[PDB]
C-alpha cells in the first residue's frame, strides 16, 4: 500500500515563490530515492528535481537552474520542492514520484519510478479567483448539456444529478479563452422520452472559489 | 582537449610509458565529477578520456588500477555507505590494449 | 535524447510494440490516460511490472533500445506512454507516444444548442455544437451565421478515446456578444467526417422553438 500524497500548489503570484509535499506511506521511505515531476498544458512529462536516499545528492531540470530546492524527512517521509522567482513556464501539474532503487544511478530517478502519487496543480498567473458561471444546454434519443464558463484557476468536478447518471457523460477538456478564463462543456444523451418526466440537474464544484452550482436543465 | 583543473595521483606504468588517474572534484554550481586518465608525453600530461561521464553512477566512485595480459584495467566502483551498505556493489570496468582506447563492461559484485 | 514515435495505432487483439532509444540503462514506462492526469507505471527496471499491471504488459532491453510490449492490446489501453531513463547522465524523460486503438468508421451524432435565455441578460451569446461518438478522429467543424463563414471566434475541445467503443467527442463553441447576435436569424454548425457521405448541417432560427 504505497501511498503518496502531493500538497502545496495552486495560484502563485508571478516573481513568488511555492512549496510542494509529499507524505508517503507504505514502505521504508530511507531505501529509495524521491523526485517530481510536472506537466505544463499541451506538453509531455519532465522530471524536476530528485534526490537520494539519504540525501546527499540532488539534481534538477536546467529550467529550474538556482530556483528549485529539493529536501526529505526520513523520519517523517515527507520530500518537499520549493521553487522561487515563478515564471508562467512553471505552470503545470507536478507529481511526486517514488523510485525502486536509492539514487547512485542516474537512471534510478526517471527509469526505475515504481510508484506515483495524484497529482497537484500549480498555476503562475497575475490574476485573481473567479468562479464559473453555469448555463444549461437544453434540448430516438436526445442530448442535453451543462456550460460551465469564465472561471479561473482549472480545477473543476462536473456531477450529473448527485452522481445517478453516469451512463453516456461527457465533460470535455477545458479551453483558455481571450480573457484568461477557462470554460468547459459537458453533455450526456439520454432518451428522449424521458425529457419532462425525469429531473436532470447539473452538478458543478468550484473549489478555489468554494462555489458549488446546482442548476437544472430543461428545455423551453 | 582542455581539462578543467584535478589532482593528480594513482600513477602506474604501461607499455614503458607514466599514466595518472587525474580526480576532478571542486564543488560548485558549474563543476562535475570527471575522472580523467593523463599520459606523460614529453614535459606535458595529456589527458586521454573522462571515465566518469561513460557511468551512469552519481556519486565519487572506488577507483582500482591492475594490468592483467598485456591490458589496463580501471574500476569504478559505487561507493556505498558503512551504515546503508547494499548487499550487491556494482562496479564499471574500463580495459584497454594499446593505452589510448578504452571499451565499457559494467559489472556487478 | 530519449526518442520514441509520436504515435501508434493497432487493432484489438495484435501485438503492439513502443521503442524508446539513446540510452543503455534501465528503462521505464509510464501510461497517462488524460493530460494532467496520474500517470500510472506500467514498466519499470527494463522488465519489472507491477502487480496491479495486467500480464499484456512487458519490457526489454537491447542495447541502446529499450522495447514496451502489449500482446493483445485491449480497446482501454488508449494511453499516451512515456518512456524514462537517463540520456547522457541527465534524468528524462521521452516524447510521449499515443496508442490509438483501431476501429470500424463511425459517424458523429451532431447536436446544436442555442445560448440560454440566462447568459443572454448578461451580454454574451455561447452556440455550441456536439459531435457524439465518432471515428477517425478527424473532423471539420464550421461556423455559419447567415450563411457567412466565421472566422477567429470559437473554440473546440475534443475528449480521450473511449476506453470501450474506442469513439470520440467533439464540442465547437462559438462565441458572439448580444448584439451581434440579435442581428442575425439562422445559426448552423456544418460537420465534415469520413462517415459522413455529405456535410451535415445543424441549425436553428432565432426565436423559434
Amino acid at each position: 500500500a504505497v501511498t503518496l500524497d502531493e500538497s502545496g500548489g495552486g495560484l502563485q503570484t508571478p516573481g513568488g515563490a511555492l512549496s510542494l509535499v509529499c507524505k508517503a506511506s507504505g514502505f521504508d521511505f530511507s531505501s529509495y530515492a524521491m523526485g517530481w515531476v510536472r506537466q505544463a498544458p499541451g506538453k509531455g512529462l519532465e522530471y524536476v528535481a530528485g534526490i537520494r536516499n539519504d540525501g546527499s545528492f540532488t539534481l534538477y531540470t536546467p529550467a529550474v537552474k538556482g530556483r528549485a530546492t529539493i529536501s526529505r524527512d526520513n523520519g517523517q517521509s515527507t520530500v518537499r520542492l520549493q521553487l522561487n522567482n515563478l515564471r508562467a513556464e512553471d505552470t503545470a501539474t507536478y507529481f511526486c514520484t517514488k523510485s525502486a532503487d536509492d539514487g547512485g544511478h542516474y537512471s534510478d530517478f526517471s527509469g526505475e519510478i515504481d510508484a506515483w502519487g495524484h497529482g497537484t496543480e500549480v498555476i503562475v498567473s497575475s490574476a485573481s479567483t473567479k468562479g464559473p458561471s453555469v448555463f444549461p444546454l437544453a434540448p430516438g434519443t436526445a442530448a442535453l448539456g451543462c456550460l460551465v464558463k469564465d472561471y479561473f484557476p482549472e480545477p473543476v468536478t462536473v456531477s450529473w444529478n448527485s452522481g445517478a447518471l453516469t451512463s453516456g457523460v461527457h465533460t470535455f477538456p477545458a479551453v483558455l479563452q481571450s480573457s484568461g478564463l477557462y470554460s468547459l462543456s459537458s453533455v450526456v444523451t439520454v432518451p428522449s422520452s424521458s425529457l419532462g418526466t425525469q429531473t436532470y440537474i447539473c452538478n458543478v464544484n468550484h473549489k478555489p472559489s468554494n462555489t458549488k452550482v446546482d442548476k437544472k436543465v430543461e428545455p423551453k | 582537449k582542455n581539462p578543467v583543473p584535478c589532482i593528480r595521483d594513482m600513477f602506474f606504468i604501461y607499455k614503458n610509458e607514466l599514466y595518472n588517474i587525474c580526480l576532478n572534484d571542486l564543488k560548485g554550481e558549474e563543476d562535475e565529477i570527471h575522472i580523467y586518465v593523463q599520459k606523460k608525453v614529453k614535459d606535458s600530461w595529456i589527458t586521454l578520456n573522462d571515465l566518469f561521464k561513460e557511468t551512469d553512477l552519481t556519486g565519487r566512485p572506488h577507483i582500482f588500477t591492475y594490468i592483467q595480459e598485456d591490458e589496463i584495467n580501471i574500476l569504478l566502483c559505487e561507493d556505498e555507505e558503512f551504515s546503508n551498505r547494499k548487499k550487491d556493489l556494482t562496479c564499471h570496468r574500463f580495459y584497454s590494449n594499446d593505452g589510448k582506447e578504452f571499451n565499457n563492461a559494467e559489472i556487478t559484485i | 535524447a530519449l526518442t520514441q514515435p509520436s504515435s501508434v495505432s493497432a487493432n484489438p487483439g495484435e501485438t503492439v510494440k513502443i521503442t524508446c532509444s539513446g540510452s543503455t540503462y534501465n528503462y521505464g514506462w509510464y501510461q497517462q490516460k488524460s493530460p494532467g492526469s496520474a500517470p500510472v507505471t506500467v514498466i519499470y527496471y527494463n522488465d519489472k511490472r507491477p502487480s496491479d499491471i495486467p500480464s499484456r504488459f512487458s519490457g526489454s532491453k537491447s542495447g541502446s533500445t529499450g522495447t514496451l510490449t502489449i500482446t493483445g492490446v485491449q480497446a482501454e489501453d488508449e494511453a499516451v506512454y512515456y518512456c524514462g531513463n537517463s540520456d547522457s547522465r541527465n534524468v528524462a524523460f521521452g516524447a510521449g507516444t499515443t496508442l490509438t486503438v483501431l476501429r470500424t468508421v463511425a459517424a458523429p451524432s451532431v447536436f446544436i444548442f442555442p445560448p440560454s435565455d440566462e447568459q443572454l441578460k448578461s451580454g454574451t451569446a455561447s452556440v455550441v455544437c456536439l459531435l457524439n461518438n465518432f471515428y477517425p478522429r478527424e473532423a471539420k467543424v464550421q461556423w455559419k451565421v447567415d450563411n457567412a463563414l466565421q472566422s477567429g471566434n470559437s473554440q473546440e475541445s475534443v475528449t480521450e478515446q473511449d476506453s470501450k467503443d474506442s469513439t470520440y467527442s467533439l464540442s465547437s463553441t462559438l462565441t458572439l456578444s448580444k448584439a451581434d447576435y440579435e442581428k442575425h436569424k439562422v445559426y448552423a454548425c456544418e460537420v465534415t467526417h469520413q462517415g459522413l457521405s455529405s456535410p451535415v448541417t445543424k441549425s436553428f432560427n432565432r426565436g423559434e422553438c
